[PDB]
């Protein structure tokens, strides 16, 4: 590296074939003064925000614009200036062709100095016929000038073989121009006269000429290939203004053209496109008598120095310049840290690096001296950029061997730390419903009243409220009444009754509805109404008249449906009023409006019909007095539960009322109300955990995000600091999904580090003592401009998919079924093994796998052990012991690979394990439970050939099935106990998925019951 | 003045544009080359031997004739001021009286 | 055959005038997308055999693969050209694949990772380098051999044993060939070398195929015959590009190959003079029979 | 009508206690935006002229420096030399007891 910005040279290149110029020819000036479309001797630039042309650039055919532009009297738009300077210059044309003929002077030579005067003699109206017979040229190029013809001191003046010339006008303002950032520079070229210039023959006579002219501005040369000769340049105190903070003088803003040019060559360079110049700098030559160090001329000197030796830069420049760029460059070139590069201008001599892949001192002979005993421990090729994307993408470190700290590590990450800002939080849960339903059997058994769970008496806590309500602000829908409708019918319409064979209900029912919130923005009325009329359930029979009842409908009455009031029976009721708005929150008299309300709706069922309740409060009043009335007079029954909040209600339906029956409560109803009551115990336990909503966050919580910001000077090998704290986050967040940005922050190259924390990455964080570090090329290779994003709690958006969510489940039962202080074995560990987030921190590990891990080996608070050994073989676990063997996905994947089968398989397998010192064991099987079913897109079925082929993945294994297992289970101990376990139906898994922060799209999740119910695990202990 | 940029252009107008004529043009620096070294030390000593610096521009002797021209520097500075005040004069929410 | 055998790049590789002559031919090349040609090329042969194990083919429809060295900057879908059209299926001579991931240090949708050192990831069916071994790479034959080594090491414990993998392999030296007969060559079932041409260069593209099986199976005399013929028209045909003029020159009658103008003018229908039918007969003694266009404005 | 007869400003901008007259915004929302837009960069060029970014990377203010820089900046009122009092000391009121 950083000169005082930084640059990215790691080698250094340079244009080496040359183009040898062509010189004048009359013919060529009639060409390009004729402003063909095809040539023309100006080219406009452009805006880089509208694209108008907001300057023009001009060369060759035209200097002498060096008076005043009010003198002049241009337009002011583009097109209405080019054609007035197109038929000014036909006008001179056919002056020139007067007084010349073609025929004679078809190859003559001229002075440029004369034509270019001429063509400003003639803008300016100055009397140019003096000046027109000295147009052809004599035999030499300057003698000409030095005998006058007519001395014009406006144009041009003689000071004895010395000729003094006043170059003026490269580019020319337009009126629009009005120094906007984004507007393209002008480097002062458009005043009247930037600079003077001082043709002559050599560089002794001319500087015998510098002894007594005056060098207080400085001054420049060229070296390499002049326009008209070798001469100087000399700037005057005129100074650029388009620079917002910067005031730079006349000779600054030449020279930082110059070497931008410079840089824009040295990129260029591909060693087969031949410039017009070999280099560009100018090389002050004089001035660095006069100013001195710590100078803003003095520096860019330095930078023209590396240029020339052919040094490039860390940003990627543009190709068309603005302001804004070239006010940013200036701002890091005046900055600190004035050099680490060996290499000082003078003025005796330029100098070129001993290693230079330059060859202009061999090329052209005076002023260009190779140096020797300077060198550059640096190399020869050439350098490209990226491509940036908008988007941010994703990183994965690698680990290396050595280690410092964890509290280096959070020294590191307080100090970088930019913890405090709010993010986006999304939404947890997406998706629709589950079908959570059970039917009265008759045959099945029986249970009292006083058996049955309760609501839990820690209901109506703060913590629990906050808990319901993060869940129902959190979860997304679209009408959720419209969901628990749809569903609660789709459930309803499904057996038959045991007095009629046909089924429940038909087409054309005369429907009634009570409790119509009729507010869902449109459509005053529940949104089923609609489309349950019009069939579009397409599981249900259309109804015939619907009625909506209840304090707040828009087309029925508004009746207490506490209070029975007595109106038109009909032959399906369905109540939808909860009992907390009447009520006065209280259970008893919840359950008294429970009371009420069914009685009412009883009494007004229209007798062999049916009706349907919701329950929000059960108590031992309600349950006993339902079973002690409605059970006996009902025909049959349903209760259900679609879930879309984390709420205790339920959805109780009868069946033929008014028909007295010996029933009661059953086992089955049972089982489901206890896995019911337990499964939102677990879920306000998941839920109690996790943060709120529109909350900040600053690493105070065990779950949440977190991110930091560094900047990266260039390619250079960056600070030990930077890296434990990149390290120390990595150890923070425990090999999880993390995105990264590279923009310029204000003016400055910034890197986020963007992921979020875990407590299985807390626990991950106590179990090593050290943290490892790693390999900064991965993030110092990159030079490609990454545009952030607004920070999200939640990455994914679709959802999790069903095999995320099987191992989930699989982590789930894992780390439940192991405990504290313990002797492991991971069986197929795979790339980064989980079981190291799924034990505690103080059990160690003999884990091993076929595919080998980059897991940070050592450094640990108790031990860890990884190796690979091609783990389906013998003699190593006499070698290694362990207590219970983890065995996950490797079996069908060890099989597929040796394409062998899943009896082989697994009798090598418990043969190595009767070699073992295991007492218990847990491994993923691959055996069929219920009636195959051939999951569409995810699980096929075959019965012959015995093989599955997962679609998603593109895998395909055999299956195993359960007593053939038992047989090869038996024929090895006959002292074992085997249980199954089974399916996770009360979601207990659903904590190590939530508080990973990653959305669940139930779909996904039913399709993993359905998915999980085909390989399963089993738990066998040696002794039983 | 140092910065221009700080001068609003739409609410500081005739401010904005004179600072914009003074930072355009106004005189500057030249030298004569008078004198001569040989029998005479040169007396200056900050400058190069020699050497005369003035605060306007010259141009030598086109002709020994001189005849009247307005292509110069200080009948261009006169133009710009009466240029100014022919705006300020135009621009009608300064003066409504005249 | 054997390893010692084999010719390789000749020594003046690093020349000025042999980067000259490939900048020459890679610039006045005309193309697409490079990398386009060259994946559809190395599909379309990729895709053709079978194997002695199976009677089917190599590979099938949905295969999972990934993709190694993304350089994801081609003007618009940022990621190599052939993923979406081979997707699709558009080459209409390969199986569409179920999923594709990308990776390497440059890619817009996956994620950057050192593939030289190696980190472990998924493991998929097919795997495909296109990473090169310069940019990371120091200008040394002996770094460009140890790129190759560790690229191919991870490539290989990353490949989900029964499967195949591509390799490009632009400096290949005494100790890769060597190391891949010691090594690969045992544990590979068969194997593909393929080279389609559009730059002036001396890689070619190395496919495996049955990864981490078991075969006696060394080098043989037509991959020699194939490996001569290839770095004798990389020797030929970088002789051709060594002798022809830049890109962006002007030509003055100086070298012996080139343009040439003349301009006379042509007074009415009149015998004109016995000057310029010397002229006009030297520039057709200068040319030789060849074509030539006039005008006349 | 759903028009904007009426803008909300908040944290970085507060010092408008002077007159409208002195300040001169115009009538429409759009004139109005763009125009606060353009004196805020001039301001924004302005400020990181006298203060880089690097090494003020993540340094204090006063507030009221702040908005009253931004007031008088609107205002044309000499903000120079409330300008090097932006980064505030060890505590947040003694810069402002100490003039
Ligand atoms: C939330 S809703 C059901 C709304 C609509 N069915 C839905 O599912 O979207 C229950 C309604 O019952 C009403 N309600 C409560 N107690 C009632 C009572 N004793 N008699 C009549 N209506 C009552 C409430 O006003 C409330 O609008
Ligand atoms: C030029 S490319 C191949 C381009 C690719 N075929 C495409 O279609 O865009 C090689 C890529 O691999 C990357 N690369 C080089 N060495 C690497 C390494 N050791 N690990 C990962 N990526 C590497 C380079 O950054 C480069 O983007």
């Amino acid at each position: 590296a950083n000169v005082w910005g930084v640059r990215l040279a790691d080698s250094l290149s340079s244009p080496t074939i040359e183009t040898r110029t062509r010189h004048y020819t009359l013919h060529d000036f009639y060409s390009d003064l004729d402003a063909s479309v095809g040539k023309e001797p100006w080219r406009p630039l452009r805006n880089q925000r509208t694209n108008e042309i907001v300057a023009v650039q001009l060369f060759r055919p035209l200097q002498g614009l060096v008076f005043d532009t009010q003198l002049y009297g241009f337009p002011g738009t583009f097109s209405q200036w080019e054609q007035f300077m197109k038929e000014k210059l036909r006008v001179l044309k056919y002056e020139v062709l007067r007084i010349y003929p073609i025929s004679t002077y078809n190859h003559d030579r001229v002075n440029v100095f004369v034509a270019n005067a001429l063509v400003g003699a003639f803008l300016s109206n100055q009397a140019f016929y003096d000046l027109l017979p000295l147009l052809i040229v004599n035999d030499t190029m300057i003698s000409d000038l030095l005998g006058t013809g007519a001395a014009l001191s406006q144009f041009f003046q003689s000071h004895g073989e010395v000729l003094e010339v006043a170059a003026g006008r490269k580019y020319l303002q337009m009126n629009n121009y009005s120094n906007d950032d984004d507007d393209p520079p002008l480097f002062a070229k458009d005043l009247s006269d930037y600079a003077k210039a001082f043709y002559s023959d050599t560089y002794e006579v001319l500087d015998r000429f510098f002894w007594t002219h005056d060098s207080s501005a400085g001054v420049l040369v060229h070296y390499d290939k002049p326009t008209n000769g070798n001469h100087y340049i000399l700037g005057t105190l005129t100074q650029m203004v388009s620079a917002p903070p910067h005031i730079i003088n006349a000779t600054d803003a030449l020279l930082l053209e110059s070497c931008l040019e410079q840089f824009a060559a040295n990129v260029r360079a591909r060693s087969a496109q031949p410039v017009t110049r070999l280099d560009q700098c100018y090389h002050l030559r004089w001035g660095a008598q006069y100013v001195g160090e710590d100078s803003l001329t003095y520096r860019l000197g330095v930078l023209s120095l590396l240029a020339t030796n052919g040094y490039q830069l860390a940003r990627p420049i543009p190709k068309q310049l603005t302001n804004r760029w070239l006010s940013s460059f200036v701002s890091q070139v005046v900055s600190d840290g004035i050099n680490e590069t060996p290499l000082w201008p003078q003025e005796r001599y330029v100098q070129i690096a001993y290693d230079s892949p330059s060859v202009v001192d061999g090329a052209t002979q005076y002023g260009y001296v190779r140096r020797n005993q300077l060198r550059l421990g640096m190399r020869i090729s050439a350098l490209q950029s990226l491509s940036d994307t908008p988007a941010p993408v994703q990183w994965l470190p690698q680990y290396t061997i050595d280690q410092v700290a964890v509290d280096e590590g959070d020294a590191m990450v307080s100090q970088l730390t930019q913890l405090p800002l709010r993010p986006d939080y999304g939404s947890i849960w997406i998706g629709e419903a589950l079908s959570y339903y059970v039917d009265y059997n008759r045959s099945h058994r029986v249970v009292l009243s006083s058996e049955l769970p309760q609501l839990p008496d820690t209901y109506f806590d703060g913590d629990e409220q906050y808990g319901r309500s993060l869940f129902s602000l959190a979860r997304k829908v679209g009408d959720r009444s419209l969901v628990k409708d749809t569903a609660v019918l789709k459930h309803a319409y499904q057996a038959i009754d045991p007095n009629t064979g046909k089924e429940y209900l038909r087409a054309g029912q005369s429907v009634a509805y009570f409790g119509a919130s009729a507010g869902h923005s449109g459509a005053d009325q529940p949104l089923v109404i609609e489309p349950w009329m019009q069939g579009k359930i397409s599981g249900v029979p259309p109804p015939s008249s619907v009625r909506q009842f209840g304090y707040d409908v828009a087309k029925g009455a508004i009746v207490d449906l506490a209070r029975p009031f007595p109106s038109g029976d009909y032959q399906f009721v369905y109540s939808d009023v909860d009992q907390v708005v009447d009520g006065h929150d209280d259970l008893s008299i919840s359950s008294g409006l429970v009371e009420s309300l069914l009685d009412s709706c009883v009494h007004a069922t229209a007798p062999g019909g049916s009706f349907v309740m919701k329950i929000n409060f059960p108590t031992r009043t309600v349950w006993h007095y339902i079973e002690q009335k409605i059970l006996p007079n009902v025909t049959s029954y349903m209760l259900i539960k679609p879930f879309v909040t984390n709420n205790v209600e339920v959805f109780f339906v009868a069946f033929g009322v008014h028909q007295q029956s010996a029933l009661t409560w059953t086992s089955g109803v049972y089982f489901f109300l206890v896995d019911h009551f337990y499964r939102y115990e677990t879920l306000s336990a998941i839920s109690r955990q996790l943060p709120s909503f529109g909350y900040v966050d600053d690493g105070s919580s065990v779950t949440g995000i977190e991110i930091i910001s560094i900047e990266n000077p260039g390619f250079s090998n960056m600070t030990q600091a930077a890296r434990v704290g990149i390290s120390g986050l990595c150890a923070n967040v425990g090999n999880a999904r993390k995105s990264i940005a590279i923009y310029e922050s204000h003016g400055a190259r910034v890197l986020t580090i963007t992921s979020r924390r875990s407590p299985a990455s807390a626990r991950r964080k106590a179990r090593l003592r050290y943290l490892p570090l790693i390999d900064p090329r991965s993030l110092e290779v990159q030079a490609r401009t990454i545009l952030p994003s607004n920070p999200v709690l939640f990455d994914n958006i679709n959802g999790a998919s069903p095999h995320v969510c099987l191992t989930m489940m699989y982590n789930f039962e894992v780390s439940s079924a192991v405990y504290d202080g313990d002797v492991v074995l991971d069986l197929g560990t795979g790339p980064e093994a989980k079981i190291l987030e799924l034990i505690p921190s103080t059990s160690p590990v003999t884990c091993v796998d076929i595919r080998p891990t980059a897991q940070p080996n050592g450094c640990w608070n108790v031990r860890t052990t990884f190796l690979e050994l091609d783990y389906l073989s013998d003699g190593w676990i006499t070698g290694v012991r362990g207590d219970i063997v983890t065995c996950m996905l490797s079996l069908g994947a060890a099989a597929a690979g040796k394409s062998m089968t899943f009896d082989a398989a697994f009798q090598q397998l418990v043969r190595v394990l009767t070699r073992s010192t295991a007492n218990v064991l847990l491994i993923q099987v691959n055996c069929p439970t219920d009636v195959i079913r051939t999951i569409k897109g995810y699980l096929e079925i075959d019965q012959t050939n015995k093989r599955y082929k997962f679609p998603k993945f593109g895998r395909d294994e055999p299956y195993s099935d359960m007593d053939s297992l038992e047989r090869i289970c038996r024929a090895a101990w006959p002292n074992c106990s085997i249980t199954w376990v089974p399916l996770s139906y009360d979601l207990r898994w659903t904590k190590l998925a939530l508080l990973e922060s990653t959305t669940l799209s139930s779909a996904s999740v039913r399709i993993a019951e359905l998915m999980y119910k085909y390989m399963p695990i089993m738990r066998i202990d040696i002794h039983g | 003045f140092m910065n221009i940029q700080l001068i609003s252009p739409i609410d500081a107008p005739i401010l904005r544009q004179w600072a914009e004529i003074i930072h355009r043009y106004w005189p500057n620096p030249s030298q004569i080359r008078y004198g001569t070294p040989n029998v005479f030390g040169s007396a200056n000593l900050f400058t190069p031997p020699e050497v005369l610096l003035l605060p306007i521009d010259h141009q030598p002797a086109n002709v020994t004739t001189p005849t009247l021209d307005f292509t110069n520097e200080l009948t261009n500075w006169r133009a710009r001021v009466c240029e100014l005040m022919k705006n300020l004069v135009d621009n009608q929410r300064y003066q409504p009286g005249w």
